[PDB]
RNA sequence: ACAGAUUGAGAGCUCUUUCUUGAUUUUGUGGGUGGUGGUGCAUGGCCGUUCUUAGUUGGUGGAGUGAUUUGUCUGCUUAAUUGCGAUAACGAACGAGACCUUAACCUACUAAAUAGGGUUGCUGGCACUUGCCGGUUGACUCUUCUUAGAGGGACUAUCGGUUUCAAGCCGAUGGAAGUUUGAGGCAAUAACAGGUCUGUGAUGCCCUUAGACGUUCUGGGCCGCACGCGCGCUACACUGACGGAGCCAGCGAGUACAACCUUGGCCGAGAGGUCUGGGUAAUCUUGUGAAACUCCGUCGUGCUGGGGAUAGAGCAUUGUAAUUAUUGCUCUUCAACGAGGAAUUCCUAGUAAGCGCAAGUCAUCAGCUUGCGUUGAUUACGUCCCUGCCCUUUGUACACACCGC
RNA sequence: AAAAAUGUGAUCUUGCUUGUAAAUACAAUUUUGAGAGGUUAAUAAAUUACAAGUAGUGCUAUUUUUGUAUUUAGGUUAGCUAUUUAGCUUUACGUUCCAGGAUGCCUAGUGGCAGCCCCACAAUAUCCAGGAAGCCCUCUCUGCGGCUUUUCAGAUUAGGUAGUCGAAAAACCUUUACCUGCUAC
């Protein structure tokens, strides 16, 4: 294993800081900027799409392209 | 669904049934990793327990683990059809049963011994260190145990 | 020829037996008969290969005493000895082409409740205005799709260049079609000591020829494994895997003296059981709602949920018989393999590759095969570098022809 | 590392010329299936450690405070090639495997959304270029393919010659080469 699968509060905070920035957020992009692995990344992305912040471009399974507001 | 908030870090690698349950990953996967549990069976066990298959589950609870262990131990007591098993129909006139760890290995060994004793064609083949289920070794598998 | 010993063995196979059977036979000697016995280098037929390449022939006439040769060729064309041309050659035949079958077009004909639609009846649901989707072989009518009969239609057509302004080729236009329109079927002369005497009551000769190398039963074996190569399949995952959901083909095939395909209903996690049908078949299986695909979710680049081998057990089915797993299903085991070196195969368009179906064999077994459709690219549209083959000119102590002498 | 202060004949720390104390472990897949005989020949590496002869510099430097640390971190060859600011391998040296110790520029980088957040590009040499398995080989623990043979034959094929293969006792660790086969109304 290459790590980047372990989950923390601190990690979450860093992820949050922040949804803003980055032209596009793609599970792939998230990993590996060395963030939480695949599923985790996806979850994070989903969360980010709750109330604004990052709006979508594509919606497909695994090809999930999102971009910053607004 | 949800990212694991809170401090976390609840034990990397758990020890269960004299074998290594791997941390994070998923309960089913852990079960599979144990010498004797497979995929479908693992899934079934998980279902019985009532835990999400989405969760990584190295942060599992103790009670849940215990329940799982119990399930592994006992086919007939819980709702498992009893033809879904590793072993079934064995000894003189009696019951179907299976193990899932070290226990499973032991059972297998016992079975092998029995076969050897019998000196059946299969048993003979086993003794030889050869091809029990009549597959043609004219060309294929040129190395062997 | 019952009875048990006998015998693998309710093989009278016999030796224990002492009953049947009536001139079939049977004991010899001529004489056949059978043989998945031999020899394909004794043959037939069929097939493969030279070669599906472009080659082959003879009638005159000319050149040679002659074997022979020319025609049958410098060139340029063509897939083609295809043509145009040049010409002791002229006109011909075979082979190629034409031909045939199929694959494409037909709102133009002939046709249909065993093919499909339109109006309308009854009838289900909707919005609720008249309108939308349906279901019913209730009526009436149609032939576009369907089939499949008869015909047409493409001839490189029109135009442009290019080429001794020839054969042709190259590009635009139209056209269903412009690669010989695509794909095959057939396919010359001469052959090979290529294969098959284990398709053959096709067969020469030899062998064998009643304890057979005939037949026939029974149990195995073709499947064994230190290991080589040859077709193949499955994978090395993220263009994925797994779940759901969407959901579309074409070739076919399929029983009454058997047991075929088998919907529809209930049981079973499955496999598979059962009852019932429909079908001798554009009618029923069957719209074979085949896969690969498409959508939303779960794992995220870890020999991982990639990969599925070997394994153990049980549940099924086929058959007389499943251990040397027949095959299917259920759980469990999780091996090798992170795109493969030297080498070498196949391929030019609905092709390649992927994907499944399909019949063939078949009681039961698909990784095989002949077909089928579905998804559908990359790169040439050239050349003789290699490989093979073909010719020409050359040289030849070869002619059983370089495995030569 | 930061800081307050005691004291040493004011104080402080850049290496030069010497000899001894120690870390390159362990091995196995392989080597001709097991044992013995040689790390044959060759050969010490700068690396750390104490002290000299002081260029240095007076050698030895003590008593007490602040924090989990707050310190400054990361990485270099060797060969082949007219892909020569690039391509391919990438610790070679009997065959198979090996690793960095430090004089140093390193450098707290330049690019792509620098921002910490990942990608790639940039840090001469190296002193040694050294250690482990294998290392020309010879007797053993005494191996299975020879020695002849006699019996035959499988055959080798169109026919044949010469060799070769298969089943029975004694020391030693190829099924191919070559000769010979056919004609007019
Ligand atoms: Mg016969
Ligand atoms: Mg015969
Ligand atoms: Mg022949
Ligand atoms: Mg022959
Ligand atoms: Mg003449
Ligand atoms: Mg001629
Ligand atoms: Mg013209
Ligand atoms: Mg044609
Ligand atoms: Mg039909
Ligand atoms: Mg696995
Ligand atoms: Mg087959």
């Amino acid at each position: 294993a290459k790590h980047a699968v372990v989950l923390d509060q601190d990690k979450f905070d860093r992820i949050m800081k922040e949804a803003p920035t980055y032209r596009y957020v793609s599970v792939s992009v998230l990993v590996d900027r060395f963030k939480l692995g695949g599923s985790l990344a996806r979850v994070a992305l989903r969360h980010l799409e709750n109330e604004g912040i990052i709006k979508p471009v594509s919606k497909h399974s695994k090809q999930a392209i999102y971009t910053r507001a607004t | 669904s949800l990212v694991v908030q809170e401090q976390g870090s609840f034990q990397h690698i758990l020890r269960l049934l004299n074998t290594n349950v791997d941390g994070n990953i998923n309960v089913v996967y852990a079960l599979t990793t144990i010498r004797g549990v497979g995929r479908r069976y693992a899934n079934l066990v998980c279902k019985k327990a009532d835990v999400d298959l989405h969760k990584r589950a190295g942060e599992l609870t103790q009670e849940e683990l215990e329940r799982i262990v119990q399930i592994m131990q006992n086919p007939t007591h819980y709702k498992i059809p009893a033809w879904f098993l590793n072993r079934q129909k064995d000894v003189n006139d009696g019951k179907d049963y299976h193990s899932l760890a070290n226990n499973l290995e032991s059972k297998l060994r016992d079975d092998l011994e029995r076969l050897k004793k019998i000196r059946s064609h299969r048993g003979i083949r086993h003794f030889w260190g050869l091809r029990v289920r009549g597959q043609h070794t004219k060309t294929t598998g040129r190395r062997r145990a």
